């Protein structure tokens, strides 16, 4: 046999490529960025905090 | 004993199974995978 096996694995490769392309293209995953940076000593002596 | 020897008069009659051919032919090839490469491919 083994012709059945090679045809099968070819079809599996094609279907896997299709499904992984869908997996790559479909979702967003773009949460951008959140949270604000904490306070460090360099911030104190910057011109930003001058009263 | 008649019953015991009787269960073997229908399976040998059923040996021929389906000898009809066509969507019927491809259905026969499908429901029984051991017909061609196509049926094996879909089964697997």
């Amino acid at each position: 046999w083994k012709g059945i096996a090679i045809a099968l694995l070819v079809i599996l490769v094609i279907c896997s490529l299709i499904v992984t392309s869908v997996i790559l293209l479909t979702p967003a995953e773009d949460n951008s960025l959140s949270q604000k940076k904490k306070v460090t000593v360099e911030d104190l002596f910057s011109e930003d905090f001058k009263i | 004993r008649r019953r015991e020897n009787a269960e073997r008069l229908q399976d040998d009659a059923d040996t021929d199974t389906a000898g009809e051919s066509a969507r019927q032919r491809v259905w026969r090839a499908f429901e029984n995978p051991h017909t061609s490469t196509m049926a094996l491919v879909f089964y697997y």
